[PDB]
RNA sequence: GCAGAGGCCCCGGGGGCGAAGGCGGCGCGCAGGCCCCGCCGGACCGGCCUCUGGUGCAGAUCUCGGCAGCAGUAGCCGCUACUCCGCGCCCCGGAGGACUGAGGGGGAGACGGGUUCCGCGGCGCCUGCAUCUGGCCGCGGGUGACUCGGGCCUAAGCGGCGG
RNA sequence: GGCGGGCCUGAGGCGGCGGGGGCGACGGGCGGAACUUAAGCAUAUCAGUACGCCCCGGAGGAGAAACCAACCGGGAUUCCCCGCUAGCGGCGAGCGACGCGGGAGGAGCCCGCCCCGAAGGCGCGCUGUGGGGCCGCGAGGGGGCCCGAGGGCCCCGCCCGAGAGGGUGCAAGCCCCGUACGGCGAGUAGCGCUGCUUGAGCGUGCAGCGCGAAGGGAGGCGCGGCCCUUCCAAGGCUAAAUACGCCCCGGGACCGAUAGCGGACCAAGUAGCGCGAGCGAACGGUGAAAAGGACGCCCUGCGGCCGCUCAAAAGACCUGAACCCGGCCGGCCGCCGGCCCGCCGGCCCCGUCUCGAAACACGGACCGAGGAG
RNA sequence: GCACGCCCCGCCGGCGGAUGCCUCGGCCCGGGCGGCGACGAAGAGCGCGGCGGAGCGCGAGACGCGGUGCGGACCCGCCCGCCCCGAGAAGCACCGAUCCUCGAACGCAGCGCGCCCCGGCGCCGCCGCCUCGGCGCCUGCC
């Protein structure tokens, strides 16, 4: 097993960016060794661990940048599309329940004048 | 009869479930009766078979006692230590005879820490059932 | 069933039989043919329920 | 379809426990000379029938009496037959108001089927 | 000459690969796809052949976005939907 | 003017009743054609209704009222928020405008309109449906 | 052909890259029994891009 | 007679102490058919009443699958041609004898094929005879551009254009 | 002739937002056949269908009477039951609604007009805004015989709010999983002429054009008068009952590998074919367990042999038919009848149309499966 | 004569895949659902596994990555990696991202070529806004 996300989440972006370059340079060496292995290698277990390791560091960097940007554009009118609530295409274009339940003033007053009574029949 | 119509009594659908089950379901399906000493000790009738378990097979060929050394979930069969196929020559690797988990009774269990928690979780749910569900 | 194939008869004059055949001459669309429709296919419009007074 | 329709009625009934599913609808002569002397249920009470019990269209609908402003009585007898029918319903109807006393709203029995068939 | 001899003079490709459908159906002289319909924005589908419709349709591919969004609707996208329907 | 059928070389091969290309009269009025044309030109907007403004010997002019369903004033208005509903998308393509409903005959009720109510096609389907009940 | 385009060459090179037999270890792992790829093509009997 | 359904089969029909099926042979029936016996086979099967049908084949230039005689038959008769020795193959090496005969059985490109290219090993497939050969099979490789071509220009043409 | 400003019509950019394309069903809008039926064929029918195009939604469309009726009347829409007739039609073949009545389900409303006028949704707008489901336990069997292996046989119990099923080495309520039991109103109406359409018939609904109302529409035979009943078109919204594929879920007197989807085979719309649109296969099953063949012998080797693993080779596979073939082994040759059985006697090739077939009429090499009231 | 060819007194062997038995598949019938897309759909192309063809599943963070809650020992070959009261194999759910080329397909072509500040650069609408045209209706000014 390789890097754990918990150790990476603590690291600052600058340390995380060095961590990625080192794993990327290591990956070139691991791939070079496989190219020059000739007859057969030793399963190169390090190769998979450092390909998943590059993924974890990049994943943490994205969360570090995504959260930062979500905070900067918080409550601003017209925030970026990536941070907008997911919904669907139809749900964005559907009317809000308030807008759907909006009534003309004459239809609102009359509905108020006769409220829905609860009654029983013998 | 079964009053939950949501469940299936179709031979085809039920057999597909067995043949193509998720691993978590295959493991429970592969379970064995605990010995009467273990039944008094843990108060649970059956536990899913693990690797480190001493088991007594009451089956026809290969009846015996052994500790499981391999669990083959895909074949739905376990291989105890000791029970093996007849070897064509003495100088050959011994092949374990696969035994069904249902064909054996557990004599010892690998307690671990999760197995202790699992026996406790079942004991609690069984106690609630015993209190007039 | 049996009618998703595109089969038209090769016709008289090829020393074959006159039944519908596909592109290679494989017999099709006929009760006798392998993969042909039933001559009178079962239907769900059969009356299943009888009436009793 | 019978099962689905029963469930829809059962769920709608649960949503308004004291209230009956069916509104009071009028007694109307079956149209044509072939059924002149029989009566059937009609869409709603005329505004003349409503004035016999002294109820506005809003109040009548709020207490579960259907109102048809299109219907015209066509006879003095129809108004009286329908006015009588409203009086029976008004005596039968019980209005649960001024804070829902749960035991008394739970005590209430939903009427099922046509009201006064 | 009507047959085998004239088959020898075949040495050109009238149909190339289609950008949208990846099929040897893109006429290269007329610049149109026989099956895809490309360059048209509407895909070319005809109800006379349902077999062609079955060959390229929703479900003959990954159906990635749709599969995930259908699963999400079954789980927790309806509740998120209710929050934006409540709106301000 | 009247419709001319799009049959090449002026020939509609078929039974004699269908051989005619220049005397045909359009099935939908010009008021309806106008709405459908301004619906294609502007697919984003919704079509309320059309009025005649002018006519000449070759052209009739009709004026159409189109509503932006996504404007705040239209969405936050109880009177016109109905158009914002997605079912009202391209109403002139589906004959739901007054001119389109005139062509379908829905401007008429009772005798004569009995076989064209949900739709002419839907009446045909219901009338010609063979209902095989379970107890028949 | 010697004057090909990269976009025709790269779709042809996929076929050269994937004209391979099932690795022997894959047959052993899956108990495949049928060991022929069946999507393999021999240049003389084949008409790719046709 | 077939295949299913709802029943029955007096301690709850028959079955690894051998089901269905296959192969032979009795018996019984006017016959459709049925039964039993031995053998092979290796998990299911019915008799009777009531019920339902996608319910019985010699034919259809019937469908699909197999496959016979013909028959060790017709054929393996374009491109002048092979031979000796060396592991000796139609392979390779040497010696002969020739052929394509510069609009070539020569050396190269365009297009079309798409790895056929190269080295190494191999003959199970293929090489319509053979093979130790190979365009076949396995394994590993192989196409390097400021100057060559694309790209660029316009041609016949084609697309674009408030409308 | 210039020079600014307001109004109005446009032009370029920029910002926010929105559209586009997909889905073999259901739904709305259009364009629209022919084969066919009429025993011919023009009208008709097929069919207001296929198919082309456009457009939504979870439903859509329809929808609160310019409605039906003729009553001791009803009362938006949709859907079901019903009459299937009234009518239409070379009044031919065919075609064809509706009102009643019984149900399902029920719910109403708005704008213009007019009144007030910026109080409004206030960069606009007085050419009018605003107001009037997941989670979860889960019962109870032993002894003998025998078998490769009980899930079999014999004795004898136990649990059943669980004897639905699935698996396990043979047929399992008690071996396992589960099952039952839980929990949290105007270019309009109309009319004239034309064309399409309808059962609508001197006109059912539409439509082009010409003309163009003011009290007007309807009442299933036109036209003119007079009544009576009954409604208010030329603007808009609307739930429910209803339809339905993909996909998910259950069930079946369904099919059982030539069947059932074209496709049960780890790669089926694949392999393959066509320049293309398109076309389109075949292929299920070793065993309980891979235990997938011990060892010896002879091979240049290929491979033989002996036997091994197994209950069994079941050895690349369950059973293993018919056709056809080879070894050995009888016999001399088809059918029917008699007899010890190779002699005598009888014996054309069936199906088929046909007056009549052994026909030199046609189909049929053989065998298996499929194959038609 | 013999052989052949038949016939079959049996016995044995091929050849083929019938017949049985089965069966994670169809097919019908009910329910449920009705949930795509410029926040880039459907579809397509390429690539991605230690040893990797097809299929699947992913997308240069690639046979996957992170979070939370279950779960609790394996991961078809060879591996190497886990193992231990949590340390964490298979598996399960839900969420956060990544998401190459093409495609409604969006700087322009389809594989080649720009303009431009680093933000970018498609079209058509709606509503604002900014700039400004007119011997349109005018009004001053000259």
């Amino acid at each position: 097993p390789g890097l754990k996300a918990k150790d990476l989440v603590g690291l600052s972006q600058e340390d995380l960016q060095r961590k990625l370059a080192d794993l990327k340079r290591e990956l070139l060496s691991l791939r070079t060794m496989k190219a020059t292995a000739g007859p057969v290698p030793e399963r190169i277990a390090r190769f998979r661990v450092c390909k998943k390791d590059v993924a974890r560091v990049l994943t943490v960097i994205n969360q570090k940048a995504r959260d930062e940007a979500r905070a900067a554009f918080e409550g601003a009118e017209h925030i970026p599309k990536t941070f907008r609530p997911r919904l669907t295409h139809a749900m964005r274009c559907q009317l809000t329940e308030k807008q759907k339940r909006l009534l003309p003033s004459k239809l609102m007053k009359r509905k108020l004048q006769f409220p829905k009574l609860k009654y029983a029949v013998k | 009869m079964k009053l939950n119509s949501a469940v299936t009594a179709s031979r085809r659908k039920c057999r597909k479930a067995y043949f193509t089950a998720n691993a978590e379901t295959r493991a429970k399906m592969m379970s064995s009766r605990l010995s009467k000493e273990l039944r008094a000790e843990h108060k649970i009738k059956t536990m899913p078979i693990r690797r480190g378990d001493i088991v007594e097979i009451f089956t026809g060929g290969h009846k015996g006692t052994g500790k499981v050394v391999e669990v083959r979930r895909r074949d739905y069969k376990i291989c105890v230590e000791g029970i093996n196929q007849k070897a064509r020559n003495p100088e050959a690797k011994p092949v374990p005879y696969p035994i069904h988990p249902s064909n054996c009774i557990i004599k010892e269990l690998y307690m671990n820490g999760s197995r202790y928690r699992a026996i406790k979780r079942r004991q609690e749910r069984n106690a609630e059932r015993l209190a007039r569900i | 069933a049996g009618v998703q194939c595109t089969a038209h008869s090769w016709g008289p004059g090829r020393a074959v039989a006159r039944l519908p055949r596909k592109h290679g001459g494989i017999g099709a669309y006929a009760n006798f043919a392998r993969g042909g429709h039933m001559a009178h296919p079962t239907t769900v419009i059969r009356r299943w329920c009888r009436k009793v007074n | 379809r019978k099962i689905r329709r029963r469930q829809t009625r059962l769920q709608k009934a649960k949503a308004i426990f004291p209230c009956p599913l069916q509104k009071l609808r009028p007694s109307v002569t079956r149209c044509s000379q072939k059924f002149n002397l029989t009566q059937r249920i009609g869409r709603g009470f005329t505004l003349r029938e409503l004035q016999g019990v002294g109820l506005s269209a809003g109040k009548a609908r709020q207490i579960g009496i259907a109102v048809d402003p299109r219907r015209k009585n066509k006879s003095e007898e129809s108004v009286a037959r329908n006015v009588a029918r409203l009086k029976e319903y008004l005596s039968k109807v019980t209005i649960f108001s001024k804070q829902a006393k749960p035991e008394e709203i739970q005590q209430a029995i939903q009427h099922q089927g046509v009201v006064m068939p | 000459s009507k047959g085998t001899a004239s088959f020898g003079k075949r040495h050109t490709r009238i149909h190339g690969s289609c950008r949208r459908c990846g099929k040897h159906s893109f006429h290269l002289q007329k610049h149109e796809c026989a099956s895809c319909g490309y360059p048209s924005a509407k895909m070319r589908r005809y109800n006379w052949s349902y077999k062609s419709l079955r060959r390229r349709t929703q479900g003959t591919g990954s159906m990635s976005h749709m599969r995930k969004v259908y699963r999400a609707y079954n789980s927790g996208t309806l509740k998120a939907n209710a929050r934006k329907y409540l709106a301000k | 003017g009247g419709r001319k059928r799009q049959c090449v070389h002026g020939i509609s091969y078929g039974k004699p009743r269908n051989i005619g290309i220049v005397g045909l009269k359009p099935s939908r009025s010009l008021r309806a054609l106008a709405e459908q044309k301004v619906g294609r030109r502007l697919p984003s907007l919704r079509v309320l209704n059309s009025y005649w403004v002018a006519q000449d010997g070759s052209y009739k002019w009709y004026e159409v009222i189109l509503i932006d369903p996504f404007h705040p004033w239209i969405r936050n208005d109880p009177k016109i928020n109905w158009i914002c509903n997605p079912v009202m998308k391209r109403r002139e393509c589906r004959g739901l405008t007054s001119a389109g409903r005139k062509a379908r005959g829905l401007h008429n009720k009772g005798i004569g309109a009995m076989k064209l109510r949900p739709s002419k096609r839907a009446a045909w389907k219901r009338n010609h449906t063979r209902s095989l009940r379970r107890y028949r | 052909t010697a004057n090909k385009t990269l976009s025709r060459k790269l779709r042809l090179a996929k076929k050269t890259k994937t004209n391979k037999n099932i690795p022997r270890w894959v047959i052993a792992k899956d108990h495949l029994k049928k060991t022929w790829n069946y999507k393999r093509h021999h240049w003389r009997r084949s008409h790719l891009k046709l």
